[PDB]
Parts: C-alpha cells; structure tokens; sequence
C-alpha cells in the first residue's frame, strides 16, 4: 500500500475539529429549504437589537417587573446619581441578562462600541433635563455630576423624541476585554443624573419611570467561544 | 530578501596598513558596539565562507516541544470522604523553567501555539485486578466558564469549549491554537499592576499584585478519566508539551542568571551567586 | 565638519526648552526607532486623542542626586517619574489612555582629574525584584512607583522577615540588575556609558514601547532607567568623593484617549 | 476535483492556501467551508415601514 | 480538477 | 479505502517534528501585529551586540560588581599579565555568562571571529600603552609579553578614543568548534599586558579600572541546538 | 494547491524539492515553514543617530 | 478523512526498507564536503586492487609473514605442482581472506573474470620458466603438468619484467556462483608448474621466493548482499 | 513536485516507472534514491605517473 | 495548482 | 510539477 506514517493527533477526538465523516442515510431526499422570515447570519446581529436593562435590583425588586424601572420624581435638584453602573457587559448583575449581556456569555472577548438609550415614561406634562454619562476606567467612580459631567455625556432633554441614546465609545487600553471581571480589561462607569429636575404641573404624576436599553454598535464583536455559566444540570 | 540559511559574508583577502584610518580605536560611551571583522586588524586571505545562521533564527531557535505542565488524575471510586481525582491547571509556561528562560530572552513575542499532549498510566496496589483502556477528556475552560467541580458534573458536556477525547495508548494527542493574545503581542513582562490605588478607597480595595495583568490569563484545562471506576486503582498523568510555532519577538533581555522563584522576577535568598571561582591571570 | 561640528558638542530643543553639551558622546535612538503619533491604522481607542505638543513635550529636570564611593545606583521609571510634571503630569491623571516617548539626558560633570563610569541604561517592562521570600509578587504600587525621587540599587539582597507588616518594596540587587539577570549583560538594552574621562553626559532618545498601541500610564511603566556605577567614583586621593547626577526628560509624541475626572492615586 | 481557497492568516513566522476534496457523494458528509455571509441587521433592529434617517426627528 | 477562491 | 502501509516512525512523538495538526480555536479574530520597536529575527543579532565581561571571578569579587573591574596601577614596566583567559567562550567561567556565551549554551557548535573590546576608565590625564593578545592553541599559554607579542595583537594606545578593540580572526583546525571544554577543539588564549606603563601626573588617582567586552562578528555562527546548563529546577 | 519549494541539500549520495498541502482552514494548523529572513543587527549593535564610519574616530 | 485501507506489512520494520523519516535536527548548518583523494563509488572497485595470496598456510607458516611466500629452488625439473588452489575465491583459506575475498564474503553471489599475478623475487642472476594454469571443473584436479597445460595456462618467462599475469576467464555453467564451497558452482583448479627449472650461476641463492596476488577483471560483479563470517562479537 | 523515475525491470509478467515525493524540508529525510554513479578504478589500481600501456613493457 | 519556492 | 528521470 502507500507508505504511510501516523503523526500526533492520529486518533483523537477534537470536539472543534472539522473533518469528513461517512453518510448514515445516503441518498435520502432532503426537504427543500423554505424562505422563512428572520434568518440570522451572525450572533452580533442580535447584539446590536436593543434590550432592557434590570437596574434595580434590590433585594425587593429582583426578579420582578419592578426591576426594569428606574424610579425619577420632581425633588429639587441634587447632584446625586439616579444610576450607577459598571461597564463589565458579560459580568455585572445589570448587564449580564440582556441579550448582549447573554451573547457575551458565549465568548471569551469582547470589543467596539456600546450604546444606551433611555426612554421616559412620565406624562406629556412632565420636562426635565438628564445627564447620562460615562467614565472611562482608572479615577474614582463617579458619584456627584460634578465628576460624572468631565466624561463622555449627553444631557438629554426631556420633549416629543421620547427617547435619548448616549454611545459608549470603544476607549480601551487593550485590543479586547475579557467576558468577566477583570481590573486590567476594565471598562468604567456609567451613570445618571439630573440636569436640572423633573418639573410636573398640578394634577400629575410626580413620581415616573424611565427605562433603558442596551445595544452593541456595527463595530462590535466577540471571540474566543466558550460554555456559559448562565445555565447548569445538576444531577 | 537575505535568508536565515544564506552563507555568512566572505573573508576577503587584506595586506599590510599604515594609515590615520583607525577601525582599533573606538569609544563604547556612545552605546555602540565597534562592527570590525578580522580584516580590519590582522592580515586576511580570501574565505568563500559556507556557514550559516539557519538553525539561530527566531524560529529555529524555538521549533522543538517542551514540557511545561504535568497533570495528575485517577480512576477511583469517589467516597465521601474523597472523591475520584479530576485535574484542574492554570495555563502558562511558567511552571517549569526551560521554555520559559527561551522566551524570556526577549520582552514581548507572537506566536502559534501547538500542544502535544503525552499521556501515561499505572495500578497502584498490588492486587493483580484490571483495568480496561481508558479515555481522556482534556477540556480547555477559557476566563468566565463554569470550572468542573466534580469528574462528572454537567461542565463536561462542552457544548462551546473544545474538548480532546484522547484514547490510552494511541499517538500522543495535539492541537494548534492561533494567537490569542488580548494585546498586539504576549508581554514576558508587565512592569505594572491591574489597579490604580485610589486615595478614596480603602487600601484593600486598591490593592494588587506586582507585575500582574490579568487574574485568569487564559484560562485552566480540566482533565478527566471518562471510564467509570475500576475494583482496582489507576493513576495517571499528562505531560504537556508546548512549542511555539510562526513565532515572532521583541526587545531582546539578559537572561535569567539566578534560579526561578515564582510567577515574577523575584529571587530566593541563598540562590544569588551563579559565578564560581577563576583567579584574573589563570587561563 | 570644518565648519567646526562636533559628535561631542549638541543642542536639543523641545518646547520652550533647550539642552546644550560639550562633551556628548553621540546620542542614542533607541533600537532605531524615533518617537511618532499613533498611526490609524494602528489606533485602537476611538475618541480624538488629546496632543498637547509643546505643553508636555519639553524638558523637565528631576531631583539631583549625589554620586560617592559608595554609591551602588539608582533607578526610576517612565511615566512614573514625571507624573508629577507641570501638563504632562496632568493629562496622565485626567485620562483613562496615554502613549508617548521620551528624550532621556543624563548629566555628571567631573574634572579631568576625577575617573568613574556609569552605565546608562533603558529598559522596557523594568520589571524588578522584591524584598520578600515569604510573598512573590509583593511590591505595593506606593513602593514600585516612587516618582521623581527615584529609587536605589543595592549590593546585597536581604528578605524583609517583618511578617505583621511587611515593608513591600523591592530589593534590586546591583550585579543581577535588580531582576534576577547578570549587570554585564545591560548593555543588550539601549544604553549609553558616562565614562568620566571621556563624556559628561548621556542622551538616549526612546520610542513608546508596548505590547499595545496605548495603555493605562498611571497603572504601568513602559520605560525604566537604570544608573549604574560600572566603575566606580574616583578623585586624587580624596577619601570621600562627590559629584552630582542630573536627569533631564522630555516626554516626545505624546497622545490621550479616554478623558474623565482626574485620577487620585494613593502614592503613600 | 480540488477545492483551494485562502486563509486568513493571523500571525506571520503572499497569500495562504490550503486544499479540500470531499471524498463523499452525498453533501452531509463533508465538513464545513466556514466561508459564510453576513448580513445587516435591519429585520431586527429597523424593522419600520417607514426608513429610519437617523439625524432627523423619529417622531414628525 | 482544481477550483480557486 | 485507499491502500496504505504504515512505516516505522508511526504513532510517535518528536519534540522537534514539523507537522499540521487541528486548530482548537476555528475562525477565531486574531489581533493584528502592530510596529513595536526592537524586533528580532535571529539569535546571532543578539551576540554581535558586546557584553561586559567578569574577567576577576576571585572569591571575594565573583558574584558583585567588582568581578567586572580589572585593576591597573602606574606600577614600573613589568613583562607579567593584567588578565589571562581561555578561548571558550561558552565554558571559560569568564565569558559563559556573556550575553554571548549564553546563546552559546542553548547550542553545541560555535564557529566565526569574535572580538574583545577594552574601555580604559581612568582619569582624563592618565596615560598609558597597553599590549591585547590572541594565541591560537597548540604552545605553552603565554605568561609573558615576550610570548604575547609573537602572536595576534593589538597595541593599544590610551588617549581620547576610549576604548580599543582586537579581532580574534577564525582560526580553527575544525570547522566548527565544541561549546564545552575540549582539548580537540580549543581555542588558544586571551591575555593583556603592560606595553610601556600607566603614567599619571600629581594630584591623580594612581590605579583605575578598564572594563571588557566581548562581541561576535558577521561571520559567526552556532549550530546543533541544545538544552542549557545554566538554569535548572529542582523539585 | 501544491507548493513545491527547494531543499538545501547537506550530505550528497540538480534542485531537490519537497511538497507541502496546507489540509486546514486555520493558518494556525499549518506547520512552520522555516523560509525565514535575516535582518543587519544596527539597531542593537549601532542604535547612534549619526551613522558610525569605523575608520574614522567615534568621538570627533 | 481520507478513506484508507491498511495493508500487509504495516508497522514492520525491515532492515533494508528505504523510506523517509522526520528531522531530528532541523535546519542544521551541515559542513560542506571537501575534496578529500581517495573516493571510492563502488565496492568493486576494490575488488580490482592486486592483493597478495596467503599460499602456504602450512601448520608452521600460516599466521606469521612466511604464508605469503611461495619457495622455488634451482632444483633439477620436475612435473610436480609448486602450489595447487581451488578457484573458491570467498571460500578457500588462501583466497578468502584477499580483499577480493573479503568483500565477497558480504555477499552471496559473485560472477566474471579474475585474474592471478605472480612476481619473481629472486636475484637479477636466476632465471626461469613457469607454468601457471587454470582448469575448468569437472576432470581430476592436475597433479601433473601433463595435465595442467591441457587447461587454460600461461607460460611465464622469468626477466625483466618482474612478473606475469593469468586471467582465469569467466567460465561457468550458472550465471553466478556461490560465495561458500559448493559443487554444484564449483571454479575449477589453479596451480603453479616448473616449465624448465630455475637456473642460477655460482656465487648466487639456488632458493627464492614468488609472491602472488589476484584481482577482479572489469567485468567481475557481486550481488544478494549478506553478513561474513568473518568477524565475530562471542559475549 | 513530483520526481517520476524508471525501474530496471528484472522478472516480467514499455519503461515501468514509480513516483516519489519529498515530504520534508530536510534532506537528510529524503529515501535515498540509488540513482548512483561510477567511477574507473585507476586511482588505486593504476595511481602511476606514467599512463600505462598494457601491451607494452610495464617497465622500459 | 502548484507554487514554486 | 513532475519531474522525469
Ligand atoms: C483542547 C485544548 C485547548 C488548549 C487551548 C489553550 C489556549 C490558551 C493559550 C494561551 C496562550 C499562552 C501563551 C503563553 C503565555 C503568555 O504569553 C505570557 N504570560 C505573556 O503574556
Ligand atoms: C479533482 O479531484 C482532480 C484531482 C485529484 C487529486 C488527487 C485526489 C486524492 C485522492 C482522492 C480520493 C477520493 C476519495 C473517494
Ligand atoms: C492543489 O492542492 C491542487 C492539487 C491537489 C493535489 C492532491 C491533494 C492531496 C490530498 C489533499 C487533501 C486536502 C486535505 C483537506
Ligand atoms: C508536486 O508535488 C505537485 C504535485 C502534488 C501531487 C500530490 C501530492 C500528494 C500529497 C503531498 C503531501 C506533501 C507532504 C508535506
């Protein structure tokens, strides 16, 4: 026969490898395919759908609806945060359950540009003007607007557009960050406040919800696949 | 377009000097190593030099297998005091020293990694009983998934971590991984820390180790016996072989000159004197 | 040149500074490379990088320090040593990113009666040894970045047996280069020598290096420079000897990325 | 019957190839190209009757 | 015989 | 299936084969390389660079800075040796420990011109002539300038160019010489002397140090690689 | 998508050649192919901004 | 992967199989030949070499410098054989060990012309002629001259020429013959004859001694390569 | 790259050739071919100054 | 097809 | 390619 020598490997089984192997059913009629609507071709095509952050997840408002919503009322003024949020999408509590937060899960990596949209959901009545912010990593976290306002921010009026996006740029020292907490691939912070307060007239709520949505950019992607720690079997 | 296996220059055939041209004479204040080559002291005949770097290259230099790692696991029924000996290692070449002082000769490097993977068992007590032919699970978990708790909890399923299900005495098993760095090139040394200490924050907070990056680097592979238990004991282990492959490197370092002592630079006390006695005037 | 130009004599200007010597011995580029601006397609951070060009790209002068016979040489580290210099210092701490070079210029004058030679050296990721056997990886952030006070080396290793509270900071024997590797084989690094005779000055120009395009400056040092009596002080029959050693830098293409507060480190 | 097709190559030691015949007559047994498209993400994330120009109002 | 891509 | 016949060498492992084997990681993102300064192609670069030299390993300055600092004075004329040294360069306890003498130790044949460079770090105002000697091997090692002379030198006159080097040319009866102490193979002998003196005038240090380096040429070259005896692990 | 490259030849018994099929996607699989560059060593051995002559003095 | 039957012979190892293997050490800088004189292409070529006849192996000379002697005397004619040789050329003790002899002995054939040289030794002064013959097998060996001049011979007339050659031509019934004794391939009879007698004047040795030596003809060939029994390793 | 060389055939049932092809970049682990040469004799069986003659006196 | 090095 | 001897 052809002279043959058996190299490493021979033998194994590599659960990535990518080989041909013989047919069980040969020459079996497949069923044509259909065009069913929404095909999807990459993963990060859902990443860039987006979904709802749980903010609130207090002891009492975990697992609950009421974890979706970020309580404002009409107080004075303070600069004091609304929200404060660690910019670790695969790791922190708030981020880590949105589909972006899921997909993440999968992957060893991540890199690009993130964005959060807020939506108000007080009266046609109430105005006000927020400032969402976000710090990038190596100073103290904000927790006044005074620091959170020398970041990257957007003050967001309060109007018809209902909604308001602030993107988090890709600002990295590395190439990728890793999917867990980790102080070297460490992203910053990202928090709310209010720019002036939330004015109602009479007859009016004075107490509203505002909700927010997280959603990756075209410059987004994943790598290293991996098993999540999201879904176990025990026994 | 000049290949590694090139023939090194020609000595080309020098006579006798008397000038104010002086290649002898230099000054190595500036940082600079004089370039002279035997012709420009002594006089020369003509050499049509055959020799070769080829073996000295970057690559060549790294192209072989070295252990790096030995993981020990068993085949025992697991009791509840015990139970059945699964292996758990943190990946780095740091735990041996041979390829470790190779790369170290430089700063930063690129490269392909293949690992090879020898795997070797043995009965323990004395009863004569058997085994049959064992399998292997070599399971890489990568920074964030679940690590195996038990030989056989549900990790082991790896529906996205790549697994080799390696045979008792068939080849030795291997697999190549491309460059997985999270920065352009691997760092031999970071000289740095993960954390800023914060005035603010509590020291503890701030704190952490010298030299440092990423707590979980790259992962651990988890080992396994996949046949159930046996009447008799079994031991095994897997050595693993690392060789870098299409390998680049950066920034060239001394090196290492006194025995390893950790993960760092550090060194032992008792271990710093690699020199040994010659008297100046004794050939 | 027969207009006079010399390898010895050499004027540097950044900013609104300038350097001038008579007894240079060259000036190095360190493995050839001149300082630049993060390339495009190298970028990585995507926000408009801050460049404060002749603000930061100047010289400073650190500290000066005392040779004698019994000194066994000093360290510091890039940026660390200039963290606290005028707007370079500043845009360190106000941004998460920092990339840049330097223009490192070590001065010692003498006479031509004194001898004594002090290597030089730049070493990227200076990584250096600690004062512990019963933890590796020990140095505290306070201890490994002393600023522009610098630190020492030492000619003999001695473990901190305080266990209740260890002193966490390095111990960098002298002939191992304070890293567990042999002092004569520094020379594999960009470096120049001040040999007292010959120059009264160093010049080694460095390039940013990194295994990434840019990185946090405040939580690591890309530079460290290492002095080195490699032979040692030497005047007369003066039984005491002194001459002082100024180090002047000048941080070269230096661009931010990742504005926010300012950072407030714990250096105590 | 040889399929040659590139690599992409991530660390360097012209262009890569590398080869495949399948060896089987029914398209099952053999492996993955891996040669796939991509798309936009538009029937997720626009899926409005009207286009969305995004520095105009979303609302008019 | 042989196809390119 | 096609006929083959597996031959010897089937199933084993070489540390140093050169085989493919499959990728654990499919379609991973690799990071691009970018520029980093100080690239390296061959471990010869590194050995051309000069590296200092521990010419005085007695027992009280082997292992400190001192071993680095051979010691003249304004003594009379003698015709006795600064320094003597075996051309070894990877087993000579001297120049094993060079940048150059390591690389040596990862292989077990060097052949090429190497070259020895003297740095005189007296006072500006001392003067002095000295005699650097190479003795190809096969006579009496020389103990004093008379024998010295007779082979390849150079005459070193101190003044402002500080430093001098001399070439040890090629000259082998193999073509590649062993990295071990070895009678077949060696190498000769490396020694310095006093040409005329060091003079000084008054008011001036009376003994100073010069310091060695040693470096490779264009022509040299090491083959076989090898593990090294200069690191190990115990336990 | 063969390639066919040359062999330098040692001991002796024209041009001897070997063949090499890459048989993976991944440029990672492949095995090292050795046909490696030197480059000069200047910017260790004479890292100076100005060009050393070394017949000429280094200090002037 | 590729559909491969293994076929007899798998994983043997034969001693004589040409197959390649893996580089143990790769990119070794190999050293260049030089020309050294003296190269041989073919063991046959040795073979072609006069070497000289072990001839009398009598109990007293054999082992000892006297083996290589053949006497001769002025005595008056004779028909009588000086020496008598079986054209055994791997297996009679007088020709086994010749190098003809030895390089046969590693092999189980051999085939083609010999030839026999003999030289005359005694002085200038002796004078003589000799019949040197060479019987094809089958008859009763010549003990006779009578006998030997009806085979192949040469009659040699001592002179100035030294000496004198008998090729023994390739005549055989089987295309090769067998390195051992065997009848079935025997050679046949070579022997020595006094013609007249050697004649010397007064003042002159009456005895002298010939030297014989045998070599292979252009058209000699071995083949079916094999071990001696000519060396050994007891323990 | 393959090298296609002819067989001398001894015991028949045209040229019959067989193919080889070199799987290393090593020489040293190429087969070897036995594609040899050879040479005359004369350096050890005739090493004179003098060319000889067989039909003339050896010696004149 | 082939490629020649 | 093919080389023929
Ligand atoms: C089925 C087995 C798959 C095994 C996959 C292993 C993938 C992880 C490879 C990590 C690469 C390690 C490279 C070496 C170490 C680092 O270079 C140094 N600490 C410098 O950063
Ligand atoms: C197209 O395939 C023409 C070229 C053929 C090249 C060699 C094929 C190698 C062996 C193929 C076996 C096929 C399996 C049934
Ligand atoms: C280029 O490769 C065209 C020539 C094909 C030659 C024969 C290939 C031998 C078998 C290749 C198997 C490929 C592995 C997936
Ligand atoms: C020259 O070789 C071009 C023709 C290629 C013919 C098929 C090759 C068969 C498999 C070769 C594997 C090479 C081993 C590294």
């Amino acid at each position: 026969g052809l002279p043959v020598m058996n190299t490493p490997g021979s033998n194994q089984y590599l659960t990535a490898d990518n080989f041909q192997s013989p047919c069980a059913l040969p020459e079996f009629d497949v069923t044509p395919p259909i065009d069913i609507p929404g095909e999807v071709k990459n993963m990060m095509e859902l990443a860039e759908i987006d979904t709802m952050i749980p903010f609130d997840l207090s002891a009492t408002k975990k697992n609950t609806m009421e974890m979706y919503r970020v309580r404002l009322s009409d107080k004075p003024h303070t600069d004091d945060p609304i929200l404060c949020l660690s910019l670790s999408p695969a790791s922190d509590p708030r981020l880590s359950h949105t589909m972006l937060g899921e997909i993440l899960n999968y992957y060893t990596h991540w890199a690009g540009s993130l964005k959060f949209t807020f939506l108000f959901c007080g009266s046609m009545m109430a105005t006000g003007k927020l400032l969402v912010s976000y710090a990038p990593p190596g100073a103290d976290p904000p927790k006044k607007r005074k620091e959170a306002m020398l970041g990257t921010h957007v003050i967001w009026d309060i109007g018809l557009q209902s909604s308001c996006t602030m993107v988090v740029p890709w600002i990295s020292n590395t190439t990728y960050r890793q999917t867990i907490d980790d102080s070297f691939t460490e992203g910053g912070y990202i928090s709310v406040f209010y720019q002036t307060r939330i004015v109602v007239p009479l007859s009016t709520p004075r107490e509203m919800d505002i909700l927010g949505f997280v959603s990756a950019c075209n410059d987004f992607s994943v790598r290293l696949l991996r098993d999540t720690t999201h879904i176990e079997q025990k026994a | 377009a000049a290949t590694s296996r090139d023939a090194l220059p020609n000595t080309e055939a020098s006579g006798p000097t008397h000038s104010k041209e002086i290649p002898a004479l230099t000054a190595v204040e500036t940082g600079a190593t004089n370039p002279l080559v035997p012709s420009d002291t002594v006089q020369t005949r003509h050499v049509v030099q055959h020799r070769s770097r080829s073996e000295s290259s970057i690559e060549s230099f790294f192209a072989r297998g070295a252990c790096v790692t030995i993981m020990t696991v068993d085949n025992s029924a697991s009791t509840t005091n015990k139970d059945k000996l699964f292996a758990v290692w943190k990946i780095t070449y740091k735990d041996t020293v041979q390829l470790r002082r190779k790369l170290e000769f430089f700063t930063y490097s690129r490269f392909d990694m293949e690992l090879t993977f020898v795997v070797t068992a043995n009965f323990t007590e004395t009863n004569n009983g058997h085994a049959l032919n064992q399998v292997y699970q070599i399971m890489y978990v990568p920074p964030g998934a679940p690590v195996p708790e038990k030989w056989d909890d549900y990790t082991w399923q790896t529906s996205s971590n790549p697994s080799i299900f390696y045979t008792y005495g068939t080849a030795p098993a291997r697999i190549s991984v491309p460059y997985v760095g999270i920065s352009n090139a691997y760092s031999h040394f970071y000289d740095g820390f993960s954390k800023v200490p914060l005035k603010d924050q509590s020291a503890a907070l701030g704190d952490s180790l010298y030299g440092a990056a990423s707590l979980n680097d790259f992962g651990i592979l988890a080992v396994r016996v996949v046949n159930d238990h046996n009447p008799t004991k079994v031991t095994s282990k897997i050595r693993v072989y690392l060789k870098p492959k299409h390998i680049r490197v950066w920034c060239p370092r001394p090196p290492r000159a006194v025995a390893y002592y950790g993960p760092g630079v550090d060194y032992k006390d008792g271990t710093l004197t690699p020199l040994s006695t010659k008297d100046l005037t004794t050939y | 040149e027969a207009c006079g130009y010399s390898d010895r004599v050499l004027q540097l200007t950044l900013g609104n500074s300038t350097i001038t010597t008579q007894e240079a011995a060259n000036s190095v580029v360190a493995y050839g490379r001149w300082p630049e601006y993060l390339r495009d397609s190298e970028a990585n951070p995507v926000d408009q990088p801050t460049e404060p060009d002749v603000a930061a790209c100047r010289f400073y002068t650190l500290d000066t320090v005392s040779w004698t016979k019994e000194s066994r040489g000093w360290w510091w580290k890039l940026p660390d040593a200039l963290r606290d210099m005028g707007l370079f210092g500043q845009n360190m701490y106000y941004h998460y990113l920092g990339r840049s070079g330097y223009t490192v210029h070590v001065q010692c004058n003498a006479s031509k009666f004194h001898q004594g030679a002090l290597g030089v050296f730049a070493v990227p990721e200076m990584c250096l040894a600690g004062d512990s056997n019963t933890t590796t990886m020990y140095t505290s952030y306070q201890n490994a970045n002393p600023g522009e006070k610098g630190g020492t080396f030492t000619g003999t290793f001695t473990p901190d047996n305080n266990q209740t509270s260890p002193a966490r900071r390095f111990c960098p024997v002298d002939y191992l280069l304070g890293n567990g590797t042999l002092l004569g084989n520094a020379f594999v690094f960009p470096h120049q020598i001040i040999n007292l005779r010959t120059n009264n000055c160093a010049t080694l120009v460095l390039p940013y290096v990194n295994s990434l395009s840019i990185d946090s400056m405040v939580k690591h040092n890309n530079w460290g420079i290492a002095i080195l009596p490699l032979a040692p002080l030497n005047f007369a029959s003066e039984s005491s000897p002194e001459i002082p050693i100024t180090l002047t830098i000048a941080p070269m293409c230096c661009e931010f990325n990742g504005l926010r507060n300012i950072t407030l480190p714990r250096l105590q | 019957g040889a399929q040659v097709s590139s690599q992409k190559v991530g660390a360097h030691e012209s262009t890569i190839n590398y080869t495949t015949i399948n060896y089987y007559r029914d398209s099952a047994s053999n492996a993955a190209s891996k040669q796939d498209f991509s798309q936009d993400p538009s029937k997720f994330t626009e899926p409005i009757k009207d286009v969305l120009i995004k520095t105009a109002p979303m609302l008019n | 015989g042989s196809s390119s891509t």
